[PDB]
This record gives C-alpha cells, structure tokens and sequence, in this order.
C-alpha cells in the first residue's frame, strides 16, 4: 500500500503508550511511503479488507 | 416495436397506496440533496424501499402472462 | 450387569395382566387421550413457556434495532 | 357362522411362520408393482405436460 | 383369605368379541390373532419395499 | 457494508414441494446460455450428454455438441489439434483461466454458472431480480466508468453490463423473447444446472411421504399392541395384618 | 437354552434382550439408540462417498460434484451424510439435555466419557466439513485451527505442525480426510465402553427413583419403541434430504475455496453457533478461546454441582425454570452466533454468555439448596 | 483390589495378567501377539501414509513418490508399511502351522474364525 502524506502524519502523530503492541512507524516500515504487510488477521487468520 | 409484459405490470403496480408513498419520499430526496450539490448524503436508501414495495406486487401477477 | 432374580426384594404385591390379543391397542384414544394431554401441558406450561417468551422478545427487539441501526439520520 | 376374512387369513396363511413369510415376500412383489405404478401416476398427473415424458412426441424426428 | 381375591374388570380394554363372559373366546380367536398379525405382515412389506 | 434490498419470491412452477421443473422452459433457457451468456460465463461441470432425455434427444444433443470445436490429442506426432465436440465434452470454457477473464471484462471475473443458483442466497429469485432490476443510479451515487448500477448486487455497483434485453435471441417454439421471458427461461435452466436431481428427488419425496403415512401408524400399532399388557395392568397391595 | 450360554450371544443377550430396564422411561430415552443409528448411517453413507471422493485441493471440490451428478444415487448418499451429521447433533443435544434434566450425570463413568463422545463427534464433523473444500470449509477451517495459536509460548508451533505448512492447504485436506475416516470407528469403540459402564447400573428414569421394584425386559418392549423412534428418525432425515437439502447448508460453500479473500460474514453450522457466540463475546484472543473450551468442558463438572437431595427435576419446579432458561439462553447464543458482530447483537451475545455460565455455576446449584430447605431436609 | 473389580480393567486382567496359561508353550505360541503387533504397526504406518497419499490414477503413483522424497521420514514409514505387511504374512503362516502341527484346530470356533482372519488379511494386502 502506497501511503500518502494525509496518512503518514495521521499514524506518526499518534500516542504509542496505549497501543497493544507499541512501536513507532519507524520500526515497522523501511521508508515512510511504503507499508508492505501480510494479509492475515493476528486474531484467527482472516484477511482484513 | 415489440411489447413487454414486464413494463405494463410495473405501471399498474405503482398506483396502489403503498407504492406512491415511497415515490413521494424519494422525489423529496431527489430535490433535497440536489438543492445544491456539496454533501455526501447519497439517496440510495429511499430508492431500495420503493423497489421493495414495488417488486413485491410484480411477483404476485407477473408470471400470469408468461409461458 | 444385572439379572432378573437378583434385583431387589418385594412382598405382598399382586399384578393382574391381560393378553395383548384380548384387549384393544387404542382404547379411548381421543376420549381419554386429549384431556390427559391438556392436563400435562397445563401442569408444565408455566415452567417452560416464560424463558422462551423471554427469548422471543429479545429476538424481535435485537433484530428490529439492528435492521434499522444502519439506516441513515439527517445529521 | 362362517369365519370372517381375518380369521380365514390366519388359518390359511399366518399360523405357520413359513407361510407367513412366503406371503410377505409375495406381498412385497405385488405391492412393489402397484405402488410404483400408482405413485408415478400421481407425480406426473400433478406435473402434466411439464417434463420430458410428455413432450417426447414433438421431437421424435 | 386368598379366596377374597377377585380379578378386576377389564371391560374398558377388552375387544368387542370378548366382553360376553358367557360366550366362548375361541369363536373369535382366529379373527383377533389374524388382525394383529395382518398389521405385522403389511409392516414388513413396506420395510421390504 | 452498504444497505441491502433482498429479492421477493416469484411463483416459479417448480417452487412447490412436489412440483417438477418445466422442461420446455429449460430448453429455452439453454438457448439463452449458449447464445448470450457462454461468451463470458463458464459452466465447467455440465456436459452435452447431461441434456439427453431432459430437454433434447440424443440426436439433437449430438448435433448441438458438433456445432463447436474442442481441443483433443495428442496424435501420433505429439501435436494437439481441434475436432468437433461430442456428447462427452464439457461445455467450452470462454477463457483459459480467470486472469484472461478479468482482462477481457474490465477487471471483473464472470463466475462459473454451474452452481450459481446455489452459491447465492435467494437462488433464481435473486438472479431473476438482478437481470430484470437494472435502473438509473439514485441521486448522489456516481459510479466510476466501467461499472453499472444494479440495486440487487451487493454494493449496488456491478461490473457486468445488462446482458439481456428484448429480442437478444429468437426461441425455437416462437415464444416472444421478452426480457421477462428470457429471464424466466434462463433461471429455470440454471436451477436445473445446479440441481439436475430436482425432479427425481421430489418423486422420491412423494413415495417417502406415502410409505411413512402407512408405516408410522402400523409400527405405532405394533408398539401399542405389545405394550397393552403393561398399560392396562392392575396392581394390588395385600400386606399381612 | 443357547441364547444364554454361547459366549458371543451372551453379550448380546445381556444388552438387548433380557437386560432389565425401567418400565417408565419416556421418549427422551430413545435418543441413545438413535445416536447409534446415526453413527451407522454416517459410516455407510460416509463409506460409499469415500469410494468416489478424491483428497486434493485441485479436484476435491470437483469430486463431490462428480458424486452429485454422475454416480448413480450419489447425490442422495451425499445429502444423507450431510443431513445425517445434523441429525446426529440433534440427538446429541437431546441426549445431554435428558441427562441434565433427569440427573443421569450421577453415573460418573458413563457421563464423563459421554463428554468425550461429544468432543470426538465435533472433531469428526469439523474434519468432515473441510473435505468438500468450499469457501465456508476453508475459512471455517482457518478460524478453528488458529484457536491453538492463543496457547502461550507453544501456540504457533502447534498450529503450523497441525497445518503441515504456513496455512491450511493441500497437506491439511489430506490428513483431515484421514482423520475424518478413522475417528468414527474410535467413536464406536468408546460408545461400546459407554454401554459397558451403563449396564453396570442400568438406566435412570423420569422420576430419579430406583426402578428395581418394577423392571421389564428390554425385548419386546423397548426393541419396538426403539424401532418406532428410528422410523421417526428416518422421517426427519428424509424430509431434509428429499425436500430441503440446502436449508442447513450455507450457499458460500458452493464456490471453491479461495485462500485470498473471505466472505463478509461467516457462520458455522447450526450445531456450533452457540459456542461460536461465546468465543466472540470476549475482546481477547486467549480469553475467547478459554471461554470456548470451558463452554463444553463445563459438562465434566456438572456432577460436582449437584446439591439437591432428589435426583431428577421432575419434582423440582424451581430447577425446571432455571433449566428452561438455559435452553432459551442457549437458543439465544445460537441466534447471536449466526449474526454479524454488530450492535446490539454484540452486547446481547455477552449477556446471554454470562447467563449461560451463571446458570450452571451459580443459579442452579443454589436453586437446589433452596428447594431442599423448602422440603425441610 | 481394584484390578479385579473395575469393569474395564476386569477384562484386561482376565486376558493379559491373571489369565492362566500353560507352563510349556514354546516360541511357536509367540506369533499370536506378533500378529497383533503387526496389525498395530500396519495401522500406524498405514495411517501416517494416508495423510500424504492421494487416490487417483494421475497422481497416485506420484503421491507415493512424494512420500519417499519430500515428507520427513516418510520413506521409512512407507517401507515399514510394505515390509510390515510381509512380516504379517510370515507370522500368519507360522501361526497356522503351529495350529496344525500341535492340533490347536480342535478349538473349532477359534479356528474357523481364524480362517476368516486369514481371508480378510489377504483381501487387505
Ligand atoms: C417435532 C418437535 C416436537 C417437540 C416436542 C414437544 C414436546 C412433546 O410433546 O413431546 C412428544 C413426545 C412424547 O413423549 P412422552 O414419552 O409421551 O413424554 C415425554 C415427556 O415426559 C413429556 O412431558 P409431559 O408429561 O410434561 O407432557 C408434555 C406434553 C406436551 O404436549 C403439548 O405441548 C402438545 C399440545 C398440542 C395440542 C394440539 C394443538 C394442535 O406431552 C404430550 O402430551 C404428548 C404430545 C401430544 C402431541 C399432540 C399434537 C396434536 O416426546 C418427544 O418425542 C420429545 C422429542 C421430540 C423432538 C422431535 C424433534 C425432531
Ligand atoms: C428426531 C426423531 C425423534 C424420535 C423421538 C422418539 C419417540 C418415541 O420413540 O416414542 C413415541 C411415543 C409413543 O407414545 P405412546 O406409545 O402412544 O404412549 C404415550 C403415553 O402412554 C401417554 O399416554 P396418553 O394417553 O397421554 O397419550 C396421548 C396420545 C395423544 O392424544 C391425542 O389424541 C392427541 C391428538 C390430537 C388430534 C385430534 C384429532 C381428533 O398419544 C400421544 O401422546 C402420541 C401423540 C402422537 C399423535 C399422532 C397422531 C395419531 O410418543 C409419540 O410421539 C407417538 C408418535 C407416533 C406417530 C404416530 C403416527 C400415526
Ligand atoms: C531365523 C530362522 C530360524 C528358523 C527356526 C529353526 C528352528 C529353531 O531352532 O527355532 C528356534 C526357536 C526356539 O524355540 P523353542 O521354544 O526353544 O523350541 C521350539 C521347538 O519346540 C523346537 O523343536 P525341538 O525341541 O525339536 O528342537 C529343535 C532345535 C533346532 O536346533 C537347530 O537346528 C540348530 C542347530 C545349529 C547348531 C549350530 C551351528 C551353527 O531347537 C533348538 O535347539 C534351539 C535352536 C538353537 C540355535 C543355536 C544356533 C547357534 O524357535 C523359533 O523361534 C521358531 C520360529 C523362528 C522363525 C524365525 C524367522 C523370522
Ligand atoms: C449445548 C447445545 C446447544 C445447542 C442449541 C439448540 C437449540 C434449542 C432449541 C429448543 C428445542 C426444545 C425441545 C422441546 C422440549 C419440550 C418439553 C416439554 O414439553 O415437557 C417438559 C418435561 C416435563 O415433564 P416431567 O418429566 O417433569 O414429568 C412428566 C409428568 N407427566 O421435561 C422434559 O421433558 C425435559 C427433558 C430434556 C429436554 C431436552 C432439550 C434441551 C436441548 C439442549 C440442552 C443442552 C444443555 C447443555
Ligand atoms: C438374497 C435375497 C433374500 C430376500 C429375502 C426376503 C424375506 C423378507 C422377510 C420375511 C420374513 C418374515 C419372518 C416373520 O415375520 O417373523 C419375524 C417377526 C414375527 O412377528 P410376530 O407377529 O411377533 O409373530 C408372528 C407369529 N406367526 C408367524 C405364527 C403369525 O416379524 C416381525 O415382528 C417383524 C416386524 C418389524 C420389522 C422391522 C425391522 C427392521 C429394523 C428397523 C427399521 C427402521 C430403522 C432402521
Ligand atoms: C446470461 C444472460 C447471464 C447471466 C444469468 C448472468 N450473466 Fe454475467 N457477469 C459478467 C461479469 C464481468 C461479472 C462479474 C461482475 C462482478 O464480479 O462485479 C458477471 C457476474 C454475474 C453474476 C454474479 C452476481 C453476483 O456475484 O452476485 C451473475 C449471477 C451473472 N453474471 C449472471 C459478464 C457477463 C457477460 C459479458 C458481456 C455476459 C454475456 C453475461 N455476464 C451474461 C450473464
Ligand atoms: C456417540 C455418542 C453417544 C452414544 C452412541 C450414546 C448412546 C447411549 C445409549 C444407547 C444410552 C442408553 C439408552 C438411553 O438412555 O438412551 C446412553 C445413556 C447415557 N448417555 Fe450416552 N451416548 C452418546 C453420547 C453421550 C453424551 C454426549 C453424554 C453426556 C454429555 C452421554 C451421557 C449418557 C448418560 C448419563 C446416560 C445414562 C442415561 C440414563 O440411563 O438415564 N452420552 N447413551
Ligand atoms: C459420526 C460420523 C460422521 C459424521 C458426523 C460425518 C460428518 C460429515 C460432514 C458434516 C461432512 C460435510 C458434508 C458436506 O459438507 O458436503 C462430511 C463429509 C464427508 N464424509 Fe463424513 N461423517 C462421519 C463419518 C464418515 C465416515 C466413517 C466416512 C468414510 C469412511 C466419511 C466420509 C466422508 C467424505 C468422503 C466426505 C466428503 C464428501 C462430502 O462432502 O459429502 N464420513 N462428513
Ligand atoms: C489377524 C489374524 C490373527 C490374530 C491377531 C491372531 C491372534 C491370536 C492369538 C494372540 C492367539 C493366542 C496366543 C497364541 O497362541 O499365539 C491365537 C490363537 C489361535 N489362533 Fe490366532 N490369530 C490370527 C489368525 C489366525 C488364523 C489365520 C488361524 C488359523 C487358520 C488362527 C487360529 C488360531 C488357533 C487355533 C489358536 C489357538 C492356539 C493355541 O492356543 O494353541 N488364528 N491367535
Ligand atoms: C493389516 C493391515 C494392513 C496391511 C497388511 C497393509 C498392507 C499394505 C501393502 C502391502 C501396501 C503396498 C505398499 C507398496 O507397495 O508400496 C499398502 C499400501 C498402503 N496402505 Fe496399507 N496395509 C494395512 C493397513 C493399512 C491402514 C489401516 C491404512 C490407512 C489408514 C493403510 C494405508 C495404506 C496406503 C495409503 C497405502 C499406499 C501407500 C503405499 O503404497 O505405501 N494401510 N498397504
Ligand atoms: C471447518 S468449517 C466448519 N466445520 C463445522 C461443521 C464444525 C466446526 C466446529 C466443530 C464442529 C463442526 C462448522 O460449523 N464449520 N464452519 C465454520 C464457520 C466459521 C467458523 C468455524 C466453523
Ligand atoms: S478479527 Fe478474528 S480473525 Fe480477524
Ligand atoms: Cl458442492
Ligand atoms: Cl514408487
């Protein structure tokens, strides 16, 4: 998913203290404009829309 | 050029009281949002209600004309 | 396992029985049958019906809410 | 005081188990013909002129 | 004291051919057996089919 | 996650519990699939031989199979080649695989129709209502190019242009090929495609009900016969004093 | 008399002919043999399906199709097997409800292995529904197998070890078919131990009072009643087979499995919906899974919760009402389980979920203590 | 003593523990249990082969290949199952020969169903 600037600053300007698996957007991706995930829910394996 | 039993039933279906009311509520919604375009309020809901009451009465007597 | 002749102790009890070819398999099937069904349902209806009526009311309310909760409001 | 049909059936057919079983197997044979004959006749009289058995005569050639 | 015993009346359950306590039961023994065994025979016919 | 409108129940002549399909309407419905639908929709599980003795003769169905060319082989040289269809061939697929299908249909995949009536809630009621239910979009809905408004499709935006209309074909028996006629015939055929056992199961169902109406009271009578010894037994308690 | 001394016919005699049985057991005692019949039907229809089914993703969907269209009378065999499984679960739930209402759980050995018989049937029907390899088959198989990922530390290892890969694929469908084939024979073996422990004591009866003073032989009295019951069991099955085969089946299962997108709303078969509701009632992974396990393993500790000085509920009105509030509550959880996680079904699903565990663990144990004091003992 | 009264362990006791047996039965009487073991081995190796085998002519040959090359330790499972079947028939033929030489066939019921056990194994293999 190619992330825009409306989305980078939404997920960058978030508090991380209350996150369930806390980690800033830096650790996740390699570069700020790219999110490469794998489509399985961490609950029980369904793919999210 | 060629007739259609489908279209004749629908015009005599929209006459009963239950169907004109749905027509009046969507014709209002046809002029409510198009007062001046800007909103995101679509008007799909008021159409599906009109089709529900309409397509109920077609199924009653539509098949009486076919083979 | 358990056998006949080793079950329990019984004294002074008489049982009269008739052959099945001497009597009727459906005697007073409707004459005595229906009044007995009415007594049986009457005796238990208050213990069975309420929880299933309670389910019926939740079932209609929950669907009625859900069926219209996704309707739109003017705001 | 002629015995009814049920009594004459017992004396002749049912008293012996062998003859009781013979007429079950024979009863099955003749019941099968008349049941599938009559039953199929109802299923198609309901659905008259609806399935291939009826319209077979159009497309013979 | 065991002579005080009497078998209770079964007229509420007896078949029509038997309620006459002054008429022989053998006069109807073949019709009554035949009716019950006719039920069984037609049953096995259907299971056979 | 949109609003849904479910289809009404149309009085199909095979709706009743004991009511067979109308095989003349099946015959007409196959003609709709061949001429109109088969160019976009596969039917991977129906073969020409399945038609024999339902709506076409063996000779008719053979002639129908030979009207198309299918691949066969290898021959003795190791090459594949084309020959006319025979009764044992399945209906030709319009595309070799779904990726070609999306490319030929603006990215959408026409599903196989062998089971379409059984894989969607409402069966022929849904399909009949969908085909005959196209209309202009309501005020405020603007669909992207390539997509078509249809209120019975989930989301109301479907990638299939209306595929049927007055006079798309002429029927062999002269029946007027009205949109509603075409929808009714193709829907009856699609029911047969998804459930060829339809008529035979209802004939069996009738025999099952009749036998049960006999056997249930007779077996009930045997139960009551044996149990009558107990149900009319009488007890008495005579303790010594 | 050879019926009583031949070492083989001896065991038959002491189980079906001369076995003493109570004289007053009602139709709720018919479901034991109907379970046996259901099992036999699932063996035979199952076996004759396995002669035409193939166990690999490419043609697993097509081989079932091949049965319903091409093999003589395979469509009827297949719907018998599909609807036979549902009749199996009707009989299972009546069987258990009979045991709870009339207090038959006091037969600890018989009861506690009965719980085992419930789990193995669920495991069977689970691995049976995967085999046709439709959409519901695939993603229903995905949700279930991922329940083991909730176990701490060893979760993911057990899932991928069960899978034989990194997701449910060809390797799972093959072993699940092998498991689905062999488990119904294990069931029959345990059902034989079910009877062995049962005959140690004999049957309970509607009153909860010992029937030693008034027993009748099993034959001819309960042989014929079990026949009549079975004939009503065939009626129930054949009405589903021959007039409504896809009433309980979901339409989505008629599209081949797609490992890339789910349906917008998935629902188990009816006989698992009450338990799926309990799972979704908790916004926690491991919490939902444990609440699901205890939902069924609650049966194992019913005997420890018996407080009444009487055995059956026939003479306990206050327990009767709480018993039927559990059936309605279970009927409620079944409804939620068939509905999407949305308002107000969510909060209803949680209230009915507490009411389930609240009844068994609190209200019914204390309700028996009350009625003991109302009867002065 | 619970070993003698538990309805389940009673049947085990009277068959493997306190069962009276002759004091002089030779190694030819060992093959009864080896048949049981052989059967158990053919169940287990058989079962674990059935989790990777496919039953259609196009890939039936290839699925067995797939076991002997790709699945962990499936080649050993497969040869155990193949050679286990042959060991089964060694034990069968010793079992019968023991019965003939020493006259055990006079147990008609045991013997006559033993014949049935021979036919069904042949039909299996
Ligand atoms: C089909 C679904 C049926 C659900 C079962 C409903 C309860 C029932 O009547 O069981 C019949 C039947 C009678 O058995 P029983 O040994 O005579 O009594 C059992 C209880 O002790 C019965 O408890 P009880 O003694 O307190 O009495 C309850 C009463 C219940 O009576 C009723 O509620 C029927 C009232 C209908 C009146 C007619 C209106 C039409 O039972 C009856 O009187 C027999 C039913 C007569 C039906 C007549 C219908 C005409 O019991 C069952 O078979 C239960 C399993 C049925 C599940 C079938 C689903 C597949
Ligand atoms: C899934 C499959 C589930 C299998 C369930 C297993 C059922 C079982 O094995 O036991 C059957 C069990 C046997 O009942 P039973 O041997 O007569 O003894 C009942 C007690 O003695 C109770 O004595 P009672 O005098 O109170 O009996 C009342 C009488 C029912 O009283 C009536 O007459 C109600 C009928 C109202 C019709 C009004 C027309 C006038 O009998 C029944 O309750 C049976 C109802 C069946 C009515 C079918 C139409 C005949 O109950 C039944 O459900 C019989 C149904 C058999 C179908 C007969 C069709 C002809
Ligand atoms: C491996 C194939 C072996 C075939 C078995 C040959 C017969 C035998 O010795 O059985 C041993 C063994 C001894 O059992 P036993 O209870 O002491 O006596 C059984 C008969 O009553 C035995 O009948 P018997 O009392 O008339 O005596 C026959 C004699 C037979 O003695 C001989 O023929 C062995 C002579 C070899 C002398 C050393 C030259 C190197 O048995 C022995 O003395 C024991 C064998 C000693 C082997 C020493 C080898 C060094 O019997 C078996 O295991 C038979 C089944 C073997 C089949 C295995 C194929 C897989
Ligand atoms: C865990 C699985 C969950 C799956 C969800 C399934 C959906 C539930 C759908 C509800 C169907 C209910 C069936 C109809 C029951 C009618 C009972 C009735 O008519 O009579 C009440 C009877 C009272 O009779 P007595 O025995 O006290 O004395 C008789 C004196 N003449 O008393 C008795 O007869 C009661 C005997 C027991 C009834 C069995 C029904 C319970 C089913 C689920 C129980 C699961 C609990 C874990
Ligand atoms: C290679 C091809 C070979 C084909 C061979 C065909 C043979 C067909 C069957 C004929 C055999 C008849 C034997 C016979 O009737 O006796 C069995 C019992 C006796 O009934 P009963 O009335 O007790 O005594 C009769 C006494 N008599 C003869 C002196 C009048 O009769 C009954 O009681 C039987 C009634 C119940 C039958 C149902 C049993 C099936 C199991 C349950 C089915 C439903 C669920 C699975
Ligand atoms: C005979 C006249 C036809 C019938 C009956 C149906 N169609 Fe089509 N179709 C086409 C495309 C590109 C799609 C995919 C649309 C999408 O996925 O958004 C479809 C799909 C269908 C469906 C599925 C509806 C659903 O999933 O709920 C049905 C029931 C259906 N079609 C019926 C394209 C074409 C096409 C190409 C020109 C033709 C001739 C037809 N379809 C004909 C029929
Ligand atoms: C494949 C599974 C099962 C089979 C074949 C089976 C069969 C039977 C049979 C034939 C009986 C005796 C007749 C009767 O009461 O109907 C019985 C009794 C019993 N079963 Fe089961 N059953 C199964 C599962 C279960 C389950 C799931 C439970 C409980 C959770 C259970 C607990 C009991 C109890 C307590 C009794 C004694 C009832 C009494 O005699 O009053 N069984 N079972
Ligand atoms: C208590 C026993 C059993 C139960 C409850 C059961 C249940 C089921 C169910 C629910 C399905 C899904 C059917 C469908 O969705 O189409 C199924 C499929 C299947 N079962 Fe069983 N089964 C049992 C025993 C057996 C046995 C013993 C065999 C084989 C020896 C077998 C062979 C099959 C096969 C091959 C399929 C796939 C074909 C199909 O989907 O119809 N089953 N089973
Ligand atoms: C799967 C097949 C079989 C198994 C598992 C099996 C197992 C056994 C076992 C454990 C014994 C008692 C211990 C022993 O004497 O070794 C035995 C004894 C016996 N078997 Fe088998 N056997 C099978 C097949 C056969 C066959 C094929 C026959 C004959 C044709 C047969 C006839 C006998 C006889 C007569 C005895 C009594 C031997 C004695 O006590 O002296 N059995 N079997
Ligand atoms: C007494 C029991 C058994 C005997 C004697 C037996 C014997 C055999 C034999 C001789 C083969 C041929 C192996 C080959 O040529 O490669 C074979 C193959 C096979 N067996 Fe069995 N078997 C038994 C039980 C079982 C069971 C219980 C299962 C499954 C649950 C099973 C599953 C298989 C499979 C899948 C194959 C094909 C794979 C292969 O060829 O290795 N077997 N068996
Ligand atoms: C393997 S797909 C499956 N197997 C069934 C028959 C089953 C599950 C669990 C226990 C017994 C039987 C069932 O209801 N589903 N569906 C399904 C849908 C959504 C989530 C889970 C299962
Ligand atoms: S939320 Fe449970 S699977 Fe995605
Ligand atoms: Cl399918
Ligand atoms: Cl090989």
């Amino acid at each position: 998913r190619h992330r825009t600037k409306k989305e980078i600053d939404q997920e960058a300007a978030v508090e991380v203290s209350q996150l369930r698996d806390p980690q800033h957007d830096l650790e996740r991706v390699k570069k700020p404009e790219w999110v490469i995930l794998i489509g399985v829910c961490t609950h029980l394996g369904c793919v999210p829309i | 050029e060629l007739v259609d039993p489908l279209t004749t039933v629908r015009e005599q279906c929209e006459q009963l009281e239950k169907c004109v009311k749905a027509r009046e509520r969507l014709e209002l919604c046809d002029e409510r949002v198009s007062s001046r375009s800007q909103t995101e309020e679509d008007c799909t809901e008021e159409l599906l209600d009109f089709l529900h009451a309409r397509d109920h009465c077609v199924a009653h007597k539509l098949f009486n004309s076919l083979k | 396992g358990r056998q006949f002749g080793h079950l329990t102790r019984v004294r002074h009890v008489i049982t009269y029985s008739l052959s099945p070819f001497e009597q009727r398999a459906f005697p007073h099937y409707f004459s005595k049958g229906i009044p007995n069904v009415l007594r049986r349902t009457r005796a238990c209806i208050l213990r069975v019906a309420p929880p299933f009526v309670a389910f019926y009311l939740v079932y209609t309310w929950g669907t009625q809410e859900f069926e219209k909760s996704k309707r739109k409001n003017p705001a | 005081v002629a015995p009814t049909l049920t009594a004459r059936l017992y004396s002749l057919l049912f008293r012996r188990t062998s003859t009781f079983a013979l007429t079950i197997v024979v009863g099955a044979l003749f019941f099968e013909r008349a049941f599938d004959q009559g039953a199929d006749a109802i299923y198609e009289h309901i659905n008259e002129g609806k399935l291939w058995k009826h319209i077979k005569h159009k497309y013979e050639n | 004291s065991h002579t005080d015993i009497k078998v209770p009346d079964f007229s509420d359950y007896r078949r029509p051919e038997v309620l006459d306590s002054t008429k022989s039961s053998k006069e109807s023994s073949e019709a009554r057996k035949g009716f019950s065994y006719l039920v069984t025979a037609t049953t096995t016919v259907g299971v056979a089919y | 996650s949109d609003l849904e409108l479910h289809p009404p129940s149309y009085p199909w002549s095979h709706r009743g519990l004991l009511s067979s399909l109308d095989h003349t309407s099946i015959r007409r419905g196959f003609q709709v699939y061949k001429q109109v639908c088969s160019s976009c929709h596969s039917m991977d599980y129906v073969a020409y031989r399945h038609l024999v003795g339902v709506c076409y003769t063996e000779d008719e169905a053979k002639a129908l199979a030979e009207e198309v060319e299918v691949q066969d082989g290898p021959n003795e040289d190791g090459e594949m080649f084309m020959r006319p269809g025979k009764l044992s061939d399945y209906f030709p697929k319009p595309y070799p695989n779904p990726e070609a299908a999306r490319a030929a249909n603006n990215g959408a995949l026409p599903p196989d129709l062998s089971y379409i009536v059984r894989a969607r809630h409402g069966g022929e009621d849904y399909v009949f209502s969908l085909l005959t239910g196209y209309c202009e979009p309501p005020t405020g809905v603007s669909l992207r190019e390539g997509l078509y408004f249809n209120p019975y499709f989930p989301g109301q935006a479907i990638g299939m242009a209306p595929p049927i209309y007055n006079e798309v074909l002429e029927f062999d028996d002269g029946t007027p090929a009205t949109m509603s006629q075409v929808a009714k015939d193709v829907c009856t055929f699609l029911r047969w495609a998804a459930e060829p056992e339809h008529d035979h199961r209802k004939r069996m169902g009738l025999k099952m009900l009749l036998m049960m109406g006999l056997l249930l009271p007779l077996v009930y009578a045997m139960k009551r016969h044996k149990w009558s010894v107990l149900k009319s037994r009488k007890l008495a308690y005579r303790p010594p004093k | 008399n050879i019926r009583k001394s031949h070492p083989l016919m001896k065991i038959v005699n002491n189980a079906f002919i001369d076995l003493p049985a109570p004289s007053n057991i009602s139709s709720w005692w018919n479901f034991g043999s109907l379970l046996g019949i259901c099992l036999i039907l699932q063996i035979l229809t199952g076996l004759f399906l396995a002669m035409h089914y193939t166990s690999d993703t490419t043609t697993a969907f097509s081989s079932v199709t091949h049965i319903c269209r091409d093999v003589n009378y395979g469509w009827i065999i297949r719907y018998m097997h599909a609807n036979g499984a549902s009749m199996f679960f009707i009989c299972l739930y009546m069987h258990v409800g009979r045991g709870l209402y009339y207090g038959s759980y006091t037969f600890l050995e018989t009861w506690n292995i009965g719980v085992i018989l419930l789990l193995t049937v669920m495991a069977t029907a689970f691995m049976g529904y995967v085999l046709p390899w439709g959409q519901m088959s695939f993603w229903g198989a995905t949700v279930i197998t991922n329940l083991l990922s909730a176990i701490p530390y060893i979760g993911t290892n057990l899932v991928e070890w069960i899978w034989g890969g990194f997701s449910v694929d060809k390797a799972t469908l093959t072993r699940f078919f092998a498991f689905h084939f062999i488990l119904p024979f294990i069931i029959m073996a345990i059902a034989m131990v079910h009877l062995l422990f049962l005959h140690e004591t004999g049957s309970n009866n509607p009153t909860g009072i010992s029937s030693d003073v008034d027993k009748i032989p099993f034959h001819p009295y309960y042989t014929i009643k079990d026949i009549l019951g079975a004939l009503l069991l065939i009626l129930a099955l054949m009405l589903l087979v021959l007039f409504a085969p896809d009433l309980l089946g979901d339409p989505d299962n008629y599209t081949p499995a797609n490992p890339l997108n789910t349906p917008p709303h998935i629902k188990p078969e009816w006989y698992f919906l009450f338990a799926y509701a309990i799972l979704r009632s908790i916004p926690n992974k491991l919490g939902g899974v444990l609440a699901l396990a205890f939902s069924i393993l609650i049966l194992a500790l019913i005997p420890l919760l018996h407080t009444s000085k009487q055995r059956s509920m026939m003479f306990r009105p206050l327990s009767q009402c709480l018993f039927w509030a559990l059936v309605a509550d279970l009927l409620t959880l079944t409804w939620i389980g068939g509905q999407p996680v949305e308002h107000p079904y969510i909060t209803i699903g949680q209230l009915a979920s507490v009411l389930y565990f609240l009844l068994i663990l609190v209200l019914m144990p204390t309700a028996g203590t009350i009625e003991n004091k109302l009867l002065k003992w």
